[PDB]
């Protein structure tokens, strides 16, 4: 119950890093342009 | 949708213009214009569309109606499980782990 | 001890 | 009524805010070295959108980390909620305090109080720590926290506290991101006092109308073109006063402070209360 809900708190951690490492790419430099 | 929408005569339909624009993959569109703000939906307002949703495989759709407010948990319902479950089950996919489970 | 006080104070 | 599945209290309009604060310092809980106040629409038509959420978790993080107070409507609505969600998050992962002030008149269950436990017009979220119900009357339900809560700020404001820095006062930042018109007056009773109020230009609809713009027909023009359909419900009588909030508003920008959609980094809700501090 109380592990489950820490599960759910690490893999929102975990999807923002992959959110977060997706978006390292830099490339909103051109939008910006744009 | 431009047509629709300035038609006037269901202009102030929220519920249909919504069901269009999920007809054509335009998410863009559906979360500017359709949800937008200061409109009172609620979290019973997305209940036929969202089933649609899920029978049309719109993933992006799924995301924007469960992140909008929509309460997933009481949308599951016995109801609407049996009714996804007893026809909606690809009858290639049934056989298939009718067979697995079987054997 | 504090709910006496609140029961004046509020 | 304190009520445990925290602590829940019916409160008077007359009551002094010199008596509620000892009586929350004293009793409960420790000195606040902040007062973020997040001030939004309690309607629960809230759009949750990406970057605010990752926005308001930011701005939860904060709070935790320097300690702040933070005060919500406390309805369990939008926003509400979520910013609710976020502080049980972090409490699962030393405490934040999140003080609730909501309408008695306008609650639907009544339980009298020892513990009176109930679970569930406008129901009040159970997930704030502190709970503060004021209504004297009218159970035609009017807004009535718009009066103590600002009072309270206030007086909280010129308490003085040798932490922190900042002069020995406390930071007693004003955050709004909402589109409603309780917000507009929210926003301009703070402004009143030297309150720096922080606005982003996002979803928020009278917060953008506020960005876009740091004349009457300006003001008419931004409103219309961010609440075409809220304008067309609204009387003109209304209008009158809503352009005299705008203006009183936009008279002091050193008080507000406004957040780019441009900026994307992690630390931009830090930047923001920090440059309006």
């Amino acid at each position: 119950n109380e592990t489950l809900a820490w599960e759910g708190v690490m893999k929102e951690n975990y999807l923002v890093k992959i959110n977060t490492k997706a978006n390292d790419n830099s490339e909103e430099m051109r939008h910006r342009f744009r | 949708y431009k047509a629709f929408s300035t038609n006037e005569q269901d202009k102030d339909n929220w519920n249909g213009q919504l069901k269009l624009l999920l007809e054509w993959n335009q998410l863009d569109l559906a979360s500017d214009e359709i949800f937008t703000n200061d409109r009172r939906w609620e979290s019973a307002d997305l209940q036929e569309v969202m089933f649609t949703a899920l029978i049309k495989d719109r993933p992006k759709f799924v995301r924007l109606f469960l992140e909008n407010g929509l309460n997933l948990q009481k949308f599951l319902t016995n109801e609407v499980l049996t009714e996804l479950f007893s026809t909606h089950f690809s009858t290639l996919v049934y056989r298939n782990l009718q067979i697995a489970k079987n054997s | 001890d504090l709910v006496n006080f609140i029961q004046a104070n509020f | 009524g304190d009520i445990q599945f925290g602590k829940y209290l019916r409160l008077s309009c007359d009551t002094d805010s010199e008596t509620l604060y000892e009586l929350l310092t004293q009793h409960w809980h420790l000195k606040t070295p902040n007062l973020v106040i997040s001030v939004t629409g309690g309607a629960k038509n809230f759009a949750l959108k990406p970057r605010m959420r990752k926005i308001f978790s930011r701005l939860i993080y904060i709070a935790q980390s320097k300690g702040a107070w933070i005060l919500t409507g406390g309805t369990h609505y939008g926003l509400m909620k979520y910013i609710g969600e976020v502080v049980r998050d972090n409490t699962i992962s030393e405490n934040i305090v999140a003080i609730g002030i909501a309408a008695w008149g306008m609650v639907s269950n009544r339980d009298t109080l020892f513990s009176a436990q109930y679970i569930m017009l406008y129901i009040l979220d159970n997930n704030h720590t502190h709970l503060l119900l004021v209504d004297n009357g009218c159970h035609g339900h009017p807004t009535v926290e718009a009066k103590l809560r600002n009072q309270l700020e206030k007086y909280i404001s010129e308490r003085t506290s040798q932490d922190s820095n900042y002069g020995g006062k406390i930071p007693i930042v004003c955050f709004a991101q909402g589109g409603g018109r309780e917000t507009l007056k929210a926003i301009n009773t703070s402004v009143k006092s030297k309150i720096p109020c922080v606005v982003v230009e996002g979803s928020g609809q009278i917060a953008d109308v506020i960005a876009s713009l740091v004349t009457s027909s300006m003001v008419k023009e931004k409103l219309v073109r961010f609440l075409p359909r809220t304008v067309s419900r609204l009387p003109e009588e209304e209008i009158e006063s809503w352009i005299k909030w705008l203006k009183e508003i936009l008279e002091s920008s050193h008080l507000l402070t406004v957040i780019k959609m441009e900026e994307a980094g992690d630390e931009i809700v830090s930047n923001a209360i920090s440059y309006a501090l």
